């Protein structure tokens, strides 16, 4: 006769996570490489997005 | 947020590459425009395309930049060559979805492209 004996399944080689990393690189270097440095009471703010 | 756009290469002065705006699907439109911005200057612009035809350049960049528009897959593709550093910039991907009558472009999305020898 046939017999079932077991039941069989594939396993998962590798977990992958991935989010869009989709985007421009930042305006960072403009910040804290910038040459000059505004005062104290004329504040510069860079908006970051 | 609705579409989206990234990619771009880094080459030297003097090449030629495609600038694609990487398609969100099917979106009602009449103008695309391709337009260019870089630290330390006004953001100003490269050239529109139109779905009924008409196509429209920047003064700066004359025989130097090709902008076709490809339906089936609604991406409009830029081709750009004869390089001078003056292109070090990003490039990004204005629409025109009409709302209320037009506005509202989708040119949140950019492609850092710099032109240089090294
Ligand atoms: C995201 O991808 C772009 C090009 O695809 C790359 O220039 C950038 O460095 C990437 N961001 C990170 C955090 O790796
Ligand atoms: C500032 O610029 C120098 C040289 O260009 C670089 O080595 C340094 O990493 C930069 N600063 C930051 C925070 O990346």
């Amino acid at each position: 006769g046939i017999y079932q004996t077991s039941n069989f399944r594939v396993q998962p080689t590798e977990s992958i996570v991935r989010f869009p990393n989709i985007t421009n690189l930042c305006p960072f270097g403009e910040v804290f490489n910038a040459t000059r440095f505004a005062s104290v009471y004329a504040w510069n703010r860079k908006r970051i997005s | 947020v609705q579409l989206q756009e990234s990619g771009g290469g880094l080459v030297q002065p003097g090449g030629s590459l495609r600038l694609s705006c990487v398609a969100s699907g099917s979106v009602t439109f009449n103008s695309m425009g391709w337009y260019r911005q870089a630290p330390g200057k006004q953001r100003e612009l490269v050239a529109q395309i139109t779905a009924g035809g008409d196509t429209h350049y920047a003064d700066s960049v004359k025989g130097r930049f090709t902008i076709s528009e490809h339906r089936g897959k609604n991406a409009v593709y830029l081709e750009m060559h004869s390089l001078k550093p003056e292109d070090t910039a990003v490039y990004y991907c204005h629409l025109q979805v009409p709302f209320l009558g037009g506005g509202y472009d989708y040119w949140g999305q950019g492609t850092q492209v710099t032109v240089s020898s090294g």
